[PDB]
């Protein structure tokens, strides 16, 4: 047969084969476990720092490995690397584009990454003999804008552009050696497994997708948000991720299952959530969102615990350290604080 | 990088000289720079500091109201001006540069110095046994002491370690009691707590031979103990 | 503070420095004009517009003293509503809409012609949320073919319930019109009309009296006075 | 006297303590307590005029008790120099920034090309610390030259600038007449003049760049604001300046009591207009009305 | 001949996805609770701690 009828009804019997498997393997709500445990007390933070120093809005920030640095990124073209304990600045670092949108830390302390609304990321290099900071290395191959960049090693990197694509990169040559493909919307997020093997990333078509970094093609793909999904974060542990959409709603997905676990909604929350963050133990989900406040979120019982007020306008990016001392909060309003 | 400092010469009492130094291969205009005086066969000693746009200056007791410090920024030049003179600053002048963030390494490049023969509350660190005979292939230490701690509140503990190898200028081997600095192998080692302090170095070769200074900067002024020459 | 050590002082002192940078180069960002360039698909933008003066393009240029940038968004091709919030603070709007298209119809879709998909642009562009207090520099571009067309080819094509003279400035009078009364707002925005086609000079003197205009008019509502 | 029998003087001043005090208490409260991403290059100036406005008015009822009795003064010396102190403060430091406010505006609409860097360096925080700062060391007799004084014997004790403590004999009048003087032109006239040809220059802006509804609107405050301020103030410095020239022009007796007599009431009009200038400059504005009614 | 590309990767892809091993949510879910109590006292932040051990302690100035 010339026409192609009948492979066309392929996919539609495969997805409902997936669908009845899910089922079968639904047991019982995470609700019904995590319910005779203690819940968790009014969670009071106060505000111990506030940097100040930009002139724009605020898009992105990242911890240092050792919790203590941390640099940001705003639209006035320049990149700030903070000391959290005495509120200094160690470096400023110009950029030539600034359409900056996303910012990382290498897990060495040596390195800084850039990118967005270029199609180009940019790497920089901050212990240099002449005591300057200059840029080593400029990777282009993206026809769309950067949202996301994750560091690897001292010479991988990972990011995701607005082309529906993501590409694994080799620093010393600059030349993609993975391109993941497969999405239909752009990517706005991704996040790295705490051993580094695998990742996930978040796109505008409400989807959410499971890769291997080592071979280097999709694995599994979860759905259930109704709008774009802006925010993507790990679990400690590494067997379980969050997402945040743009439906004013939270979502918790297991790999091990492919099932939806929890959800984190209230009716009088409308706007979206931009930012998404767990705690060192994993019971505390922290979430930005537009009215201007971010929430804390108890993981197991889906309960709100606290408020994180104090910002004059939306709540962009959000952080915790790697020994949970403290959390950082950037904001449109250009101001960063520190709560403990 | 480059350091080189002209200006030398014989000078009679009372007179006055003028001392330079040309930098060239970094940024010079975010790097404090020092003057580090050492006597023909004695040990170091500090002179002055001006800090990353001229905004704190700093002086030795001995010096002070006597020699002046310049920045020339636009060339990269660092000066000193060196008012009447006596017949007690024969000695060769060096230029260190430093730089001061969360985790830097101050007292990087030590450039090479001038001869200046004339013609005719403070910490004490000592060091003792200036004469160590050694042979390579095994393993010495090296002591060094201080009268006042130097244990900050933070935790930091300022004291530095230094080497001369004969006809050579000093170079940086280990900041702040404990980190490593660039560019030297991994048998180096330092350790101390509180007061008294103790370089390790283990396997030495032909090229450990010299003089071992240790060095405090909790506070200025800036105090230079004495050394340990290593003979082979 | 007195209790700080001799290696904390230093670092506060490259602190103020970072600062004082910091704020002597913030200040020169604000006496600058940003334009965010948009248009239709071969509407003449590049020929005239991008052309009057010497991912993402950018495009700087000076007259009588005051500094521009230009930036060009034509080459994107992505979900417009995830980055347009990023140009929420620029000067004014530069559109530029060929009026020698009532008979033209589209490459891809035959139904209607280029000049209605333009004023489906400009509707969304206009009342946009994040613009609901900038004004708009509209340009009508290539009107050296508009005459010669419209005495032959009338205007009834485009617009069928419009009666007039069928001559040049009665029809470009009646689109400048039907553009112009898109606006909604009327109070916190407005529009700035020219014909350029391709002319000496006058097109540099219009976007620089336009955005005089505008600065005027936002520096007396910050004032207080309105 | 006796002209003031029913005594409307110490029932408007009290009445004044009243209007304008609450008045700038919401410009002042409000001002502190809004969010910080306006900062509509006024709040400067706004909030300085109404500090110098509330503290101008706080002093009021220790002067009504004044003039209640026959000229009595139950409240002892520290306070005659005290309270004179920041009315003289406070009336140098409310005329000042309505000038520096009027400069303020000029700078950013007839030129606002040519003159942005001139109205970074001078205005702003720079401008509204030398208004300030400039009051005080003008109203400085006023501490020095006050002491309670006397009369047949002041049975009802009174406060009055002493003027012999400087100046001998012959000499008097001139630290009567000088310093009067100096209160007139530095503190009337020559901000009068500014405002004045601030606001001409602003006012041959908006007719030449204007719906007609904004082009109405506009053109109509701007001639309020240069009427309400002179038609206010100058009946204070007009006799003022009336009974000081007595001291030389040989006014009968038929009319140096006219000047006592209608003097107090000349105090009263200027007033009024610290009630009226919470409305003339910080609630004519519908953005900034919205904050303290919401709040 | 039109597109026949396009339609034999989808179902490539999506055949496999369904050869993958599934849990129970049961067993997940405890997991998930096993986790937090292990070391939930490692958490600086769901159980506050002395201001002897915070360094972003409120200082004077
Ligand atoms: C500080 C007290 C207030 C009054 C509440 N006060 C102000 C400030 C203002 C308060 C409210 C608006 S202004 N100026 C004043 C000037 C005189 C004054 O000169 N009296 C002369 C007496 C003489 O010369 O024998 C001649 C007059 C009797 C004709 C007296 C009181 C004044």
């Amino acid at each position: 047969g010339s026409e192609l009828d009948q492979l066309r009804q392929e996919a539609e019997q495969l997805k409902n084969q997936i669908r009845d498997a899910r089922k079968a393997c639904a047991d019982a709500t995470l609700s019904q476990i995590t319910n005779n445990i203690d819940p968790v007390g009014r969670i009071q933070m106060r505000t111990r720092r506030t940097l100040r120093g930009h002139l724009a809005k605020i898009y992105a920030m990242h911890w240092g490995t050792d919790s203590r640095l941390l640099v940001s990124a705003s639209q006035d073209g320049k990149l700030i690397i903070w000391d959290s304990y005495t509120t200094n600045k160690v470096h400023a670092i110009p950029l030539r584009s600034s359409w900056v949108m996303t910012c990382a830390y290498a897990p060495s302390g040596n390195y800084v990454a850039c990118g967005g609304l270029d199609n180009i990321c940019s790497i920089y290099n901050l212990k240099t003999r002449e005591g300057n900071v200059r840029v080593s290395r400029e990777l282009a191959g993206h026809t769309g804008y950067l949202s996301c960049c994750r560091f690897l090693d001292d010479n991988q990197i990972v990011t995701s552009s607005g082309d529906t694509t993501c590409a694994l990169w080799d620093i010393e040559t600059g030349q993609q050696t993975t391109t993941f493909t497969g999405h239909t919307g752009d990517v706005m997020s991704l996040s790295l497994a705490p051993d580094t093997r695998l990742f996930v990333s978040g796109a505008c078509d409400a989807s959410a997708k499971l890769w291997d970094v080592r071979e280097g093609m999709c694995r599994q793909t979860f759905t259930g948000h109704e709008s774009d999904i802006n925010a993507i974060c790990f679990f400690p542990n590494g067997n379980a991720f969050a997402t945040g959409s743009d439906d004013a709603t939270c979502r918790l997905f297991d790999l091990r299952a492919d099932q939806e676990l929890m959800t984190y909604s209230h009716d009088n929350i409308i706007c979206g959530i931009t930012s998404v963050s767990f705690s060192k133990s994993g019971r505390l989900l922290l979430a930005g969102y537009d009215d201007f406040n971010c929430n804390v979120w108890d993981a197991l019982k889906a309960d709100r615990a606290g408020v994180l007020a104090g910002h004059d306008n939306r709540v962009s990016c959000l952080g915790v350290t790697d020994d949970g001392m403290a959390v950082a909060t950037g904001s449109w309003d250009s101001f960063l604080k520190i709560w403990n | 990088v480059q350091l080189v400092e002209s200006g030398g010469g014989l000078v009679q009492p009372g007179g006055s000289r003028k001392l330079s130094c040309s930098a060239s291969g970094f940024a010079f205009s975010s790097f404090g720079m020092h003057w580090v005086r050492q006597a023909p066969e004695k040990g170091l000693e500090w002179v002055a500091y001006i800090s990353s746009g001229s905004g704190t200056i700093y002086y030795a007791d001995t010096v002070k109201g006597r020699f002046t410090i310049s920045r020339d920024d636009p060339k990269n030049t660092l000066f000193l001006q060196m008012t009447s003179l006596r017949s007690e600053d024969t000695a060769m002048y060096y230029c260190v540069r430093s730089i001061y963030y969360y985790g830097s390494s101050p007292f990087d490049f030590w450039g090479q110095g001038t001869t200046l023969t004339v013609s005719s509350s403070d910490i004490v660190m000592t060091q003792a046994t200036s004469s160590v005979p050694v042979t390579p292939g095994e393993s010495v230490s090296i002591s060094c002491r201080s009268s006042k701690s130097l244990l900050h509140s933070n935790g930091n503990t300022y004291l530095y370690w230094f080497l001369q190898r004969p006809g050579q200028s000093p170079q940086l081997l280990i900041y702040r009691m404990s980190n490593l600095a660039s560019g030297v192998p991994d048998r180096f080692s330092g350790s101390g707590s509180g007061t008294a302090f103790t370089l390790t170095i283990s396997r030495l070769e032909a090229e450990d031979v010299g003089v071992y200074y240790c060095m405090q900067h909790l506070e200025y002024p800036l105090t230079f103990g004495a050394g340990t020459k290593l003979e082979l | 503070g007195c209790t700080l050590s001799a290696e904390d002082k230093a670092a506060v002192e490259r602190s103020k420095m970072i600062d004082r940078n910091l704020r002597e180069d913030g200040e020169k960002a604000a006496r600058e004009v940003k334009l965010l360039l948009l248009g239709a698909g071969e509407s003449g933008k590049s020929t005239i517009v991008k052309q009057m003066k010497i991912g993402i393009v950018e495009t700087h240029f000076t007259f009588k003293d005051l500094h521009f940038k230009m930036f060009d968004v034509g080459g994107q091709r992505s979900e417009r509503k995830k980055w347009i919030h990023c140009f929420e603070g620029v000067t004014a709007i530069i559109f530029c809409v060929a009026l020698s298209d009532y008979d033209l119809v589209l490459a891809e879709d035959e139904e209607m012609n280029r000049m209605h998909e333009s004023m489906k642009l400009f509707d969304s562009i206009c009342n946009n949320k994040w613009f609901t207090d900038t004004s708009i520099i509209l340009f009508l571009n290539k009107k050296d073919l508009f005459e010669e067309k419209i005495k032959k080819s009338p205007l009834t094509i485009c617009y069928p319930e419009y009666a007039g003279s069928n001559t040049y400035e009665e029809a470009a009078a009646y689109i400048q019109c039907q553009f112009e009364d898109l606006n909604k707002r009327k109070d916190t925005k407005e529009i700035y009309t020219h014909f350029t086609c391709a002319t000496d000079t006058k097109n540099v003197q219009f976007v620089f009296d336009a955005v005089t205009d505008v600065i005027i008019k936002n520096n007396l509502k910050d004032c207080g006075l309105f | 006297d006796w002209k003031s029998s029913g005594a409307l003087i110490p029932a408007i001043y009290m009445l004044v303590f009243l209007l304008g005090t609450t008045g700038n208490g919401l410009v002042l409260w409000t001002v502190f307590r809004s969010s910080r991403e306006k900062r509509r290059s006024a709040d400067i100036f706004i909030a300085s005029l109404a500090v110098a406005d509330l503290t101008f008015v706080v002093t009021l009822p220790l002067w009504a008790t004044y003039t209640y009795r026959d000229y009595d003064w139950p409240f002892g010396t520290f306070f005659c120099k005290l309270s004179s102190y920041l009315i003289f403060v406070n009336m140098y430091a409310s005329v000042f920034c309505l000038t520096g406010l009027s400069f303020d505006r000029y700078l950013a609409i007839v030129r606002p090309v040519a003159n942005a860097r001139l109205r970074l360096r001078v205005s702003g925080a720079v401008a509204t610390a030398v208004l300030w700062v400039l009051a005080a060391l003008l109203a400085m007799p006023v501490m020095v030259l006050r002491t309670t004084g006397d009369l047949e014997n002041t049975t009802k004790v009174q406060c009055y600038m002493d003027y012999s403590m400087v100046a001998t004999v012959s000499s008097e009048w001139a630290w009567e007449v000088g310093l009067g003087v100096s209160s007139t032109t530095v503190g009337f006239v020559v901000p009068f003049t500014i405002m004045l040809t601030c606001y001409f220059f602003i006012a041959q802006t908006i007719a030449g760049h204007f719906g007609l509804r904004k082009r109405r609107r506009l053109l109509s405050i701007i001639v309020v604001l240069v009427v309400t301020f002179a038609l206010c103030w100058m009946p204070y410095h007009l006799v003022k300046t009336l009974y000081m020239l007595g001291s030389l022009l040989h006014w009968p007796c038929d009319f140096d009591l006219f000047l006592m007599n209608i003097f107090p009431y000349c105090t009263c009009i200027s007033y009024v207009n610290s009630c009226l200038n919470p409305f003339l400059y910080a609630f004519f504005d519908p953005r900034f009305r919205q904050a303290c009614t919401s709040m | 001949t039109a597109s026949i590309a396009q339609a034999r990767k989808l179902v490539e892809q999506l055949k496999m996805e369904a050869n993958i091993d599934r849990i129970k949510v049961s067993k997940a879910a405890a997991d998930l609770m096993a986790y937090c109590e292990a070391h939930a006292k490692e958490d600086p932040l769901l159980t506050p701690v002395p201001a002897s051990e915070n360094p972003f302690r409120e200082k004077k100035f």
